[PDB]
DNA sequence: TCCGCGTCAGACTCGTAGGATTATAGCATACGTGAG
DNA sequence: CACGTATGCTATAATGTGAGTCTGACGCGG
């Protein structure tokens, strides 16, 4: 009877970059933000896969 | 050139002509069109040279032939251009104009001469009021300052009598008038009249700087600046960039502002301008003079294009990116280059991966020069080709260059001298260079992308220095502890481990073999296993009393793996080192073990060996990392259920009423860090055994071969600590502030976080992140702080013959000693000749290095105290002895003599800080401290000690402690200490003094949270000073109404409660004051900021009771972050809010004089007639009682020591003891091996001035401060000569000071302040002859110290003849 | 002793970008040096 | 003598200005 609200999505907490990690759940977050900061880096290869 | 000293001092006019070869009178640079110097403007070839080697101006003269042929028609000198960047001018300055540096540099010394304080000088300056500069008519005296209608007012009445004039020209009269010779005997004569206290150092300052200006030469009129210096051209270049753009210098900018406004003067002064535009000008010049010099200085700096203030020269020196720290302490560097990193596993230990290119490109010259002595290169242009074209003959030669060949390998960050090594190069096809594993320590190199330098010593002298000082193999040991850096680490510690430990029965359980090559061929066959039990006969080599090796044979049980490895280890060598299951940390004892008895070249050979078996092995065997691995406790739901229903009932009791922010706080913190232990220990339990294996029949427990296990055990990877967070508790994680957050992560990573507990998480992990960035800077600033202090300091002479030294007892805190004696006093120069218990045989010797052998002795005999040789005590003047330092702990023998020990110590106390700095904060996430600071339980049987304790005995029958420093020790049979236990204040003691307990009692119970206020008399409880409002807070409860009282501090207080002290008073029935026990004192209990007390007035208390709880809130983590400021406020000598106070002379005291409750301990000493006499707060609590015949330094209150009073009254082993103890408690508080050796440099640098009373044959008279050396000097010839006799004092130093306080002023410049140094140095005329080391790397000279030493004393001796 | 002032704050790497911003009057005599 | 560079004078009256703020710490001097 106190509840008012509820959050959207799981999602919502995090950012872009770090929602494309999968098993973020069970990631310590200073690797975690090293992950998405580090996917940010990569260079497209020749065959996109 | 070559040159002995340097000296500074002030520029007069016609100095600054001298080096001008013209006056700069136009702001003309060059013409727009011919892009060549105009007239007589900025870039004047006229003045500065010519811009063409050997040649002119308008081009009349060309060619070398052409030689200081000075044009007739341009007026230009056929030199070469070189002479633009040495040839300075000048500029005639119409008004005088002040010097910003010697005006607004603090103290001043334009304001100081005078006596004038600088808003005076200033009001003058800017032509707002008239200066006084003399009047024979007493009417208006000198100096004295007069508004624009005080000037009219004298000059009709008086006038011409009396001068008075405004601006800089008055300044420079006012100088120029003043006689430095009188004034400095007036000043002699008012400090002989009344001398008071505090204007005697400043009277006596303003003498030292009249005598050290006319001792200098200097004319204070030269403060003034009537000529100014002009830049040469080529040092604020004007250039051409492709775009056919320029680009020029700032200095050009603020030269052209100065000329266009000096001309502008000189022009208004032509055309005879009414004065308040003349005086417009005047300002305005000086305004562009100061911006020109020191731009910022002087208020609103001068924005040039962007906005941002003009670089002005001042800047060009100052700042660390100034010339000192950019380009002259270090340098971009020739034959240098950089790559990534990789492994290079197949290296051996002196080799590294050098990249086919990039060697190519470094030994280019070296390959010119091979090239054209097989005359394959005709020349050096022909050879350029031959590599251009990169020739199959140019690979042979190149690889035939590189061999024997030393290159250095740097990282950054360089901590530690091991951050530079040396190695033999291996020519590698690909980019990337190759590590040896087992330097990567030294580096805290990690192949995720980090890169190195590379750089080819070029002399034969620097490839010697390369090959024999910087090795890698022949720097093993660190430069801090006596440990080994050089190690192996990872993959050759999980092979190692793989192949000794054991499993049950296995393949070929309890089989015969004979020697490790059956049990090599019985594993590679495939008929046993590497951790199977089999008795094998293998034959150790034993070292005997001589040189020789004795050979035993005899069967021990073990594992086929360790029988194998034994194939590896060297004859001399016990098999019961590999006959343990090995990990790292054995790995390491190892190799120690085989460098102390077999030496170098074995234990490299030995070292490489362990590399090659333990990958090789490790790629044999095969772990992996699985999910499943991390196994979590089936018991970890029901733990946590239990410590979160706790934790809610006591959340429940808070809206009740039994509970500040500060005991919950430590309440659920105290439940959950228990909670996480019990998990971790469940998993750990579960984890570490928890293996069913059916032995041969039946089943048994063993230990558990799951991999991260095995990881762990090991010490090859992750610690107890992050597998808690993997298949355990993640735990309470602390914020930034370092106060732990209320709700813990109750998850695990392999559990998943859900959203609330990684957002939770995410606090602390970026408390981390940040930590690393930002406190490796001030890590970073203490090492510096730390070198500059420490860098003369070197080995100078290799026996002073001292017998002083300090007593090195063994560090026992906590019950298990923290550091053993012998560790502590191993490789130091044992001093006195210490003997065993009977004293009628010597059993050690005097001046002999502590070697592992003597040590071992000493263990037999359990000497507990032992004096040794330090460098602070050691007598040699300008460096310390080899033997007060011991032993060189990098190399593993006696320090040789040259060391730069300084540095040495500077650096390794600096590195493990920057290093704990990043590395525990990025790596852990939580903070996983543990507060039960509840009961000492003691582990061993023994009877009671109690050290420096007073306690009372309360109703209860319990001994409730009232001391202070209290220290329980427990003693066993024979009567030697061995565990130690810090009892508190308001503590209850089991058993009293002597008496016997068992193994596992508990004999102190105290909490934690709370300090205790607890009464030593009984009696009725009466409330003195405790007004509500005022002084204390009043909270009242419900249904009958239970008031608590918060004495609220000066910080809450108001302006009526400041000066009441609130303090709990015992009065008796009759309502009269119970004294304490055999004293004078009636019984009053002050009590400090937020005592919250429960029971109102009036209540009848027993003794040993508790009157008020202090709130104690802990909300320190266990990090680096908190313990550098206090290393750093050792090292600096920062004082106390509330300093210790202790015994000043020995003698016999009572009390005198009291305001209100503030005590006025009175000494009265028996022979020394003078007493001392000291203020004392009232609250503050003395530990001595009245009349008792105390020493020079007995500790008279509770609280912190400063390190100047223990110094000042006990001596110097005492403070450096007290530096040492405290600063080591910290870094040993996260597991930081140091030696003391190197904090005790530090402290020696620190205790380097002393200050002196009376005088000498030579100036010391008053309280000079000189060098401790010097004065050492001084009195030796004295002693032996006679003359006045020179009482001393030392005087501390902290870091900072301490290095300003050389007598170096190009160390004191290159340090910090730069600015202030200059302007003091200038105006005392100081030389500074190059002594230390920073100097000699400046002017770019031979170091006095390693190589250098042997060539700077032959320079030495070169003075006294040739 | 209270409060404005002024000197402090890790080591190397590379990749960079922008020239942007601004307005001035127009014409005759004088001052000075260079080309034919 | 031409070319480049500079100093000259203009006559309605007009005559008083004008960025970014916030670190935290410590050690002297007034
Ligand atoms: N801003 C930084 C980052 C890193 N380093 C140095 O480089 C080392 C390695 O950095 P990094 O590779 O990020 O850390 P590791 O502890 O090796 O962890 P990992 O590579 O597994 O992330 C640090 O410990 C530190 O000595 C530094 O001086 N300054
Ligand atoms: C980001 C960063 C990195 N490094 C070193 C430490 C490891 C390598 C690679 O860094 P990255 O992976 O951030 O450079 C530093 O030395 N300083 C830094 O600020
Ligand atoms: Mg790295
Ligand atoms: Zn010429």
């Amino acid at each position: 009877d106190q509840v008012d609200y509820m959050d959207v999505s799981t999602q919502q907490v995090v950012s872009v970059g770090a929602s494309l990690i999968p098993f973020l759940e069970h990631d310590d977050a200073n690797r975690a933000l090293m992950g998405a900061n580090m996917q940010r880096q990569a260079v497209p290869t020749l065959r996109a896969d | 050139e070559e040159f002995d000293a340097i000296k500074i001092a002030l520029a007069s006019p016609d100095m600054i002509r001298s080096w001008s070869f013209g006056e700069v009178k136009k702001p003309e640079t060059i013409n727009y069109r011919t892009f060549k110097p105009e007239r007589d403007g900025l870039f004047c070839a006229r003045i500065f040279g010519p811009v063409k080697d050997y040649e002119c101006l308008c081009g009349k003269y060309k060619r070398l032939k052409h030689r200081g042929v000075i044009c007739e028609k341009c007026g230009v000198e056929v030199t070469q251009t070189k002479v633009r960047r040495e040839r300075m001018g000048h500029i005639e300055l119409a008004s005088p104009t002040a010097h910003i540096w010697f005006l607004k540099s603090l103290p001043s010394r334009i304001g100081l001469l005078l006596d004038m304080p600088l808003r005076d000088i200033e009001r003058v300056l800017y032509f707002e009021s008239y200066v006084v500069i003399e009047g024979g008519m007493t009417n208006l005296e000198r100096q004295q300052i007069l508004t624009e209608e005080q000037y009219l007012d004298a000059l009709e009445e008086f006038g011409d009598e009396f001068d008075a004039k405004m601006g800089a020209e008055a300044i420079q009269a006012l100088l120029k008038s003043m006689d430095l010779e009188q004034e400095c005997e007036q000043l002699r004569e008012e400090l002989n009249e009344t001398n008071s206290e505090t204007k005697r150092k400043k009277l006596t300052k303003r003498i030292k700087l009249l005598e050290a200006f006319v001792q200098s030469g200097n004319k204070p009129e030269w403060m003034i600046l009537t000529v100014l210096p002009v830049l040469p051209p080529d040092l604020r270049p004007l250039v051409p960039l492709d775009g056919g753009r320029f680009a020029t210098s700032d200095l050009n900018d603020l030269y052209r502002r100065v000329i266009n406004r000096n001309n502008r003067l000189k022009r208004l002064l032509d055309l005879a301008a009414p004065d308040i535009i003349v005086r417009n000008e005047k300002r305005m010049l000086q305004e562009a003079v100061d911006a020109l010099l020191d731009n910022g200085r002087r208020g609103r700096a001068i924005t040039g294009s962007n906005k941002r203030p003009l670089k002005s020269l001042a800047d060009m020196i100052k700042g660390k990116q100034g010339r000192f720290r950019q380009n002259l302490l270090g340098k971009r560097v020739d034959y240098s280059g950089r790559s990534v990193i990789t492994v290079g596993p197949y290296l051996r230990l002196h080799q590294c991966g050098l990249p086919k290119k990039m060697a190519l490109e470094l030994f280019k010259p070296f390959i010119y020069g091979k090239l054209e002595l097989r005359g394959l290169a005709t020349t050096i242009k022909a050879a350029k080709k031959m590599v251009e074209r990169e020739e199959a003959v140019v690979w042979d030669i190149l690889d035939e260059v590189i061999r024997e060949h030393p290159v250095l390998l740097n990282r950054a960050p360089t901590l530690h001298r091991l951050g530079i090594q040396a190695f033999e190069p291996v020519l590698i096809e690909g980019k990337a260079i190759q590590l040896h594993p087992l330097v990567c320590a030294a580096y805290n190199a990690d192949f995720d992308g980090d890169q190195m330098a590379v750089h080819v010593p070029l002399t034969l002298e620097a490839q010697l220095e390369a090959r024999a000082l910087m090795m890698s193999t022949n720097n093993i040991l660190s430069p801090a502890n006596g440990e080994p850096i050089i190690v192996p680490s990872q993959d050759v510690v999980l092979g190692l481990y793989y192949m000794t430990r054991d499993c049950v029965n296995a393949k070929g359980e309890g089989m015969v073999l004979t020697g490790p090559k059956e049990a090599e061929r019985l594993y590679r066959s495939g008929l046993a296993s590497l951790h199977a039990r089999v008795k094998v006969r293998i034959t150790e080599y034993e070292k005997d009393a001589n040189g020789e090796l004795v050979a035993k044979t005899s069967l021990k049980d073990t594992t086929v793996g360790r029988a194998i490895l034994w194939m590896i280890v060297p004859k001399g060598l016990p098999y019961s080192i590999v006959n343990q299951a090995l990990g790292k940390k054995a790995i390491s004892k190892m190799l120690n073990t085989c460098y102390r008895i077999l030496g170098l070249k074995p234990t490299v050979i030995f070292a490489d060996q362990i590399m090659y078996t333990g990958f090789a092995y490790a790629a044999r065997s095969g772990a992996s990392v699985g999910i499943d691995d991390m196994v979590i406790p089936e018991k970890k739901h029901e733990i946590i259920s239990e410590a979160e229903a706790e934790v809610a009932e006591i959340q429940e009791q808070f809206q009740s009423g039994l509970v500040t922010a500060g005991e919950r706080y430590n309440k659920v913190i105290d439940i959950w860090a228990a909670a996480n232990d019990r998990v971790s220990k469940a998993m750990m339990d579960n984890l570490q055994t928890e293996t069913v294996i059916n032995r041969d029949g039946q089943e048994e427990k063993q230990v558990s071969f799951n991999s991260i296990y095995m990881m762990a055990d090991s010490g090859a990877r992750g610690s107890a600590a992050q597998i808690r967070q993997l298949a355990g508790m993640r735990g309470l994680m602390a914020k930034p502030d370092g106060s732990i957050i209320e709700t813990p992560i109750t998850a695990n990573f392999r559990e998943g976080l859900n959203v609330l507990q990684y957002f939770i998480s995410t606090h602390g992990a970026r408390k981390g992140l940040a930590d690393t960035a930002l406190k490796t800077a001030n890590s970073g600033y203490l090492t510096r702080r730390l070198v500059d202090v420490a860098q003369d300091l070197v080995v100078t002479e290799d026996d002073c013959g001292t017998h002083e030294g300090i007593m090195m007892t063994p560090v026992i805190e906590g019950g298990d000693v923290k550091e053993p004696l012998r560790d502590r006093v191993l490789g130091r120069v044992t001093a006195e000749d210490v003997l065993k218990p009977g004293t009628a045989d010597i059993l050690v010797p005097r001046n002999t290095l502590l070697h592992e052998q003597w040590c071992d002795l000493l263990e037999e005999n359990s000497v507990d105290a032992v004096k040794v040789r330090s460098v602070v005590s050691c007598d040699t003047d300008f460096g310390v002895c080899a033997h007060c330092y011991g032993r060189d702990l990098a190399r593993g023998h006696i320090i040789n003599k040259g060391e730069a020990i300084g540095v040495i110590a500077a650096q390794s106390i600096g590195e493990p800080g920057t290093q704990l700095t990043m590395r525990t904060f990025h790596i852990g996430g939580a903070a996983s401290r543990a507060a039960a600071e509840s009961s000492i339980q003691v582990k061993n049987k023994g009877s009671i000690k109690l050290s420096n304790v007073k306690s009372v005995v309360n109703s209860s029958g319990k001994l409730v402690i009232t001391s202070r420093n209290t220290e329980l020790k427990l003693i066993d049979e024979f009567g030697r200490t061995k565990e130690s236990y810090k009892v508190p204040y308001g503590a209850v003691l089991a058993k009293g003094d002597g008496e016997q307990v068992a193994g596992g009692e508990t004999v102190a119970n105290w909490d934690p949270h709370t300090m205790p206020v607890i009464t030593e008399v009984s009696g009725f409880v009466r409330f003195t000073d405790m007004i509500d409002g005022q002084t204390i807070t009043r909270q009242t409860d419900e249904l009958t109404g239970l008031s608590s009282l918060v004495v609220l501090d000066s910080a809450e207080r108001t302006a009526g409660g400041k000066d009441l002290r609130p303090a709990l008073k015992i009065v008796d029935a009759q309502g009269n004051d119970v004294l304490i026990p055999g004293t004078d004192m009636p019984a009053q209990y002050f009590l400090p900021g937020k005592a919250i007390v429960q029971l109102e007035d009036g209540v009848q208390i027993s003794s040993g009771d508790t009157l008020a709880r202090i709130p104690q809130e802990s909300g320190g983590t266990k990090d680096i972050t908190g313990g550098l400021p206090r290393v750093a406020d050792l090292f600096e000598a920062r004082r106390p809010k509330e300093p210790a106070i202790l015994a000043e002379i020995s003698g016999i005291v009572s009390f005198g004089k009291e305001t209100k409750g503030k005590r006025r301990l009175v000494i009265t000493p028996v022979d020394g007639s003078d007493p001392y006499e000291e203020m004392i707060p009232k609250w503050r609590q003395l530990n001595v009682f009245e009349g008792e015949r105390v020493e020079r330094g007995d500790v008279i209150s509770d609280g912190p020591e400063a390190p100047h009073d223990i110094l000042r009254l006990r001596g110097v082993h005492a403070v450096t003891r007290y530096i040492v103890n405290e600063v080591q408690d910290v870094y040993r508080l996260q597991g930081v091996k140091i030696n003391d050796k190197h904090i005790e440099v530090i402290v020696r640098q620190m205790l380097r001035k002393a200050t002196i009373v009376n005088a000498g044959s030579s100036d010391f008279l008053e309280g000079e401060q000189v060098e401790y050396s010097r004065v050492k000097i001084a009195n030796r010839e004295l002693e032996a000569n006679g003359k006045v006799g020179a009482t001393y004092s030392r005087d501390l130093l902290g870091i900072t000071k301490a290095s300003l306080a050389t007598e170096s002023f190009i160390s004191a410049a290159s340090f910090q302040e730069t600015t202030r140094v200059l302007t003091e140095a200038a105006v005392a005329g100081k030389r500074d002859e190059l002594r230390g080391l920073k100097e000699n790397v400046i002017v770019g000279r031979l170091i006095p110290a390693g190589t250098g030493y042997a060539y700077h004393q032959d320079r030495m001796r070169r003075r006294a003849a040739g």
